[PDB]
DNA sequence: GTCCCTGTTCGGGCGCCC
DNA sequence: GGGGGGCGCCCGAACAGGGACT
């Protein structure tokens, strides 16, 4: 039946008008589909012959749905969207089974052909307006392929329970779409009791739950999960085995295995994400790369295993623990006793030109953090592999806020470090450099090189470069001929600042080269002096690289 | 009562924020609070064919059961069409009033209501966003104060007149109060004006450092530290057009080892005692221009110490300041950090009576991941993240 | 001014849900 | 097979802001 429901009121953008696009051809057994479904509605005054006094009109088709007997029709509104005003969308995320609490009863129920019971505004009824051939209707309740409808059903759906959760307060209901999770601490008579006043409260707003769709017994179909009474577990994951992989191919498979990793502990998607680099189309076929090759491997054994999942018990605490996996690549998992995971997951984004190992695992923190606001609420304990005393180095030496909420050591290598330390005071007995380098930008030719305090000079001359990378390459040559400990002096700011963060890992083959050196010295350290003021032997070396 | 029409600037549209996400503490406050201001008119439910939205949290005072709802209302002023007190930087004592109660009472202009839209998120997305609209003066509108300014002068007029030599001033939601009294019969006047307000319906200003840029006493220079003085002294030198150079450079004749000692020449030793004193005199020429936005600038000295300066064109520093705290193991950078940033727009109200842009030396992540758990201000600045050149962190340094 | 380099947003594919 | 809203992940395009240079 049409919810009683006050329709939302909508309308199209400023001088917009309604949509006019040609029905196109349908196969015979849709067109059969289609009236058999539309001769329903019409008579349930869902939808409505129209006349010549309307001029719009949008293409229809139809799918056959999951339980593969039945079809659903859609509309390709997607010209009358564009014309259509902006909404909020009130859907602010995906419910996760691990921030289900343990409950003594539920249920699992689907409101039966749920757009069509929310009414659509009269105004607007017009723009829908479609064609059947083989027959002119319009809509009158919300149609699937309109932009308005995923947020007014949702709301319309949130008003009508507003009531039934004010008056039953202890009934938990998660609410998404027209999918209804109904959990409460009763015994199974008292709870069953409760469902039907639910399921009478959705009925007089002409909201109908189908028996057919309404699950009374464990284990649970949940948003893609299975939830059995003390555990809860992801619907088979299958990856595709094709010998031959396009960018889609591609696409498909990063997919396949991100939705994975919030069960399946250490997950990894570097090498084959990749690939996909500089492809201009998804059709486009890529050779797996060798280590590509290894790694979706890696991933296909970690599939094979058994896992599940845990509820949530508030009473206890919440734990995050974070593996490091190399490459910029980190696995977590979260608990509240040990071995029984509510969830794990994976942080792999590169961020920044250059970076190190701590501030990763900072921005891994950060983001499990977030996560776990959303799912439980509050923020979890730590274990990371990392020293109190690496973390305290790093928060000393950097010259920015950074931070990590409470956290316990775990020696579970491979350990996070700082792989080098330069100094805060200049070096007794080394060797003094005085770097520089020049480009010109029209040739784009320049020179690197050094002057030091006992009489050495050097000069190195460049193509295609430029004034970043000839100070950058100074700073190589000094690290490549100096001792295994050095002084070196430039007026890059440019420069000091990418090394004095103590990177690790780079885009640019140059800075990992330097990186490279850094590793090797005992030790190094790095002052500035400001550019062309005759400061010897700044001024020395830059008349050198400057015979451009 | 009858509403004032109010209006965005031109060519403007209402903001379009997305929530973020919240704890439970803060979600269960404002749900409560919510459903209290729906009991009284002061907000109603409304559907998604509104399309604005704008960020809602809560703040927990002090030692305290009670919640602060705080809109951040930061996008909506800035698109909301558009006389500060020199006495109120000079008093004993000044203390801060929660006056943001008072403008429940007033209507909102019905054509604005919809610009004013919020949601409500719910833990682990049980629900869709629950909206809200607001049907009288929300508090941290720049709106708010404006509208009810005149209602305002009617209350504090008559304690005024009682209490001319305490000065009142009024910015967002807040109220400064200031006094020469000594604490206890300045005490006992704030719970006087407090008392007043019910009927209708701290700070030390003048004790605020300066902080000056300083340099090295040293027996024995390196080459070193004289490179390192040099360079510090070539950017003062954009600031303090008064400060030289060269008698200091030509030590640094030659290719020299870093730690070589060199004895100070008399020029030298000369023109290190004048920039000594180029820097005492103050910042010649800095007029306050309300045309123009105040930029705040923080650096991490570490130990805990935290600098600043307070700017509207480069190297034209209105103030420049200094922010320490505690040393040892508890020692949180966001959370000293977010008490600069709000020690720092306590300041500028009072000087100035605006609100800085933040220029903040945290990533973003960082800092959006936990800065709602140190807030404490009916108000929110506005800011932008910048990692900071290693060098003006030199500059500054005590 | 321009060029260079770095950081942000944002839209485009795919994954999952309904 | 062609539609929609949400979140996630990666990527490249656009554009912004600071430094070095003519
Ligand atoms: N692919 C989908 N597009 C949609 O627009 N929908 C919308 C959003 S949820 C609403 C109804 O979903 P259901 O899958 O329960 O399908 P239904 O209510 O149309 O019919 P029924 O519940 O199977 O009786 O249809 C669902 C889809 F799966």
């Amino acid at each position: 039946p049409i919810s009683p429901i006050e329709t939302v009121p909508v309308k199209l953008k400023p001088g917009m008008d309604g949509p006019k696009v040609k029905q196109w051809p349908l196969t015979e057994e849709k067109i059969k589909a289609l009236v058999e479904i539309c001769t329903e509605m019409e008579k349930e005054g869902k939808i409505s012959k129209i006349g010549p006094e309307n001029p719009y009109n949008t293409p229809v088709f139809a799918i056959k749905k999951k339980d593969s007997t039945k079809w659903r029709k859609l509309v390709d509104f997607r010209e009358l969207n564009k014309r259509t005003q902006d909404f909020w969308e009130v859907q602010l995320g995906i419910p996760h089974p691990a921030g289900l609490k343990k409950k003594k009863s539920v249920t699992v129920l689907d409101v039966g052909d749920a757009y069509f019971s929310v009414p659509l505004d009269e105004d607007f009824r017009k723009y829908t307006a479609f064609t059947i051939p083989s027959i002119r209707y319009q809509y009158n309740v919300l149609p699937q392929g309109w932009k308005g409808s995923p947020a007014i059903f949702q709301s319309s759906m949130t008003k009508i329970l507003e009531p039934f959760r004010k008056q039953n307060p202890d009934i938990v209901i998660y609410q998404y779409m027209d999918d209804l999770y109904v959990g409460s601490d009763l015994e199974i008579g008292q709870h069953r009791t409760k469902i039907e006043e639910l399921r009478q409260h959705l009925l007089r707003w002409g909201l109908t739950t189908p028996d057919k769709k309404h699950q009374k017994e464990p284990p649970f179909l949940w948003m893609g999960y299975e939830l059995h009474p003390d555990k809860w577990t992801v619907q088979p994951i299958v990856l595709p085995e094709k010998d031959s992989w396009t960018v889609n191919d591609i696409c498909k498979l990063v997919g396949k295995l991100n939705w994975a990793s919030q069960i399946y502990p250490g997950i990894k998607v570097r090498q084959l994400s990749k690939l996909l680099r500089g492809t201009k189309a998804l059709t486009e076929v890529i050779p797996l790369t060798e280590e590509a090759e290894l790694e979706l491997a890696e991933n296909r054994e970690i599939l094979k295993e058994p896992v599940h999942g845990v509820y949530y018990d508030p009473s206890k605490d919440l734990i995050a623990e974070i593996q490091k996996q190399g490459q910029g690549q980190w696995t977590y998992q979260i608990y509240q006793e040990p071995f029984k995971n509510l969830k794990t997951g994976k942080y792999a984004r590169m961020r920044g030109a250059h970076t190190n190992d701590v501030k990763q695992l900072t921005e891994a923190v950060q983001k499990i953090t977030t996560e776990s606001i959303v799912i439980w609420g509050k923020t979890p304990k730590f274990k990371l592999p990392i020293q109190k005393e690496t973390w305290e180095t790093w928060w000393t030496e950097y010259w920015q806020a950074t931070w990590i909420p409470e956290w316990e050591f775990v020696n579970t290598p491979p350990l996070v470090k700082l792989w080098y330390q330069l100094e805060k005071e200049p070096i007794v007995g080394a060797e003094t450099f005085y770097v520089d380098g020049a480009a010109n930008r029209e040739t784009k030719l320049g020179k690197a090189g050094y002057v030091t305090n006992r009489g050495r000079q050097k000069v190195v001359t460049l193509t295609d470069t430029t004034n970043q990378k000839t100070e950058l390459q100074a700073i190589y040559l000094a690290l490549q001929d100096s001792g295994l400990e050095v002084n070196i002096v430039t007026d890059s700011q440019y420069a000091l600042g990418i090394i004095q963060a103590q990177p690790d890992q780079s885009e640019s083959e140059l800075v990992n080269q330097i990186i490279e050196q850094l590793i090797k010295k005992e030790k190094v350290y790095l002052a500035w002096v400001p550019a062309h003021k005759g400061i010897g032997g700044n001024e020395q070396v830059d008349k050198l690289v400057s015979a451009g | 009562i009858e509403t004032v029409p109010v209006k965005l600037k031109p060519g403007m549209d209402g903001p379009k924020v997305k929530q973020w996400p919240l704890t439970e503490e803060k979600i269960k406050a404002l749900v409560e609070i919510c459903t209290e201001m729906e009991k009284e008119g002061k907000i109603s439910k409304i559907g998604p064919e509104n399309p604005y939205n704008t960020p809602v949290f809560a703040i927990k005072k002090k030692d305290s059961t009670k919640w602060r709802k705080l809109v951040d209302f930061r996008e909506l002023n800035k698109r909301t069409q558009d006389p500060h007190p020199a006495g109120l930087k000079k008093k004993k004592s000044v203390t801060v009033l929660d006056v943001g109660d008072a403008y429940f009472s007033v209507p909102l202009d019905e054509d604005f209501r919809k610009y004013t839209a919020f949601t409500i998120p719910s833990i682990n997305n049980e629900t869709p966003g629950i909206r809200y609209q607001y049907n009288v003066l929300p508090q941290g509108w720049k709106g708010s104060p404006a509208i009810f300014q005149s209602s305002m002068t009617k209350i504090l007029e008559p304690f005024r007149k009682q209490n001319p030599d305490i000065v009142i001033y009024q910015y967002m939601d807040d109220l400064y109060v200031g006094s020469d009294l000594e604490i206890g019969q300045h005490r006992t006047k704030i719970e006087e004006l407090r008392q007043h307000l019910l009927r209708w319906g701290e700070l030390h200003p003048d004790k605020w450092t300066v902080q000056p840029i300083v340099l090295p006493e040293k027996d024995s220079w390196t080459v070193n530290d004289i490179q390192k003085l040099v360079g510090k002294l070539n950017w003062a030198s954009q600031i303090y057009p008064g400060i030289k150079v060269r008698q200091l450079s030509k030590l640094l004749r030659g290719t020299k080892a870093l730690t070589e000692v060199i004895p100070l020449t008399e020029e030298a030793e000369l023109e290190l005692a004048e920039n000594r004193e180029i820097l005492k005199e103050p910042v010649h020429g800095v007029y306050y221009d309300p045309s123009k936005d105040l930029i705040a600038e923080i650096q991490k000295q570490g130990q805990g110490q935290w600098t600043y300066q307070i700017y509207q064109e480069p190297f034209k520093n209105l103030k420049t300041g200094k922010y320490a705290r505690m040393r040892g193991a508890h020692t949180n950078d966001v959370k000293q950090l977010t008490e600069a940033v709000q020690k720092i727009t306590t300041e500028s109200i009072v000087i100035w009576g605006k609100t800085p842009k933040f220029k903040l030396p945290i990533q973003k992540e960082t800092w959006e991941t936990w800065w709602t758990e140190y807030w404490q201000a009916t108000w929110i600045p506005e800011w932008e993240f910048v990692n900071t050149p290693p060098l003006v962190k030199l500059w500054y340094q005590l």
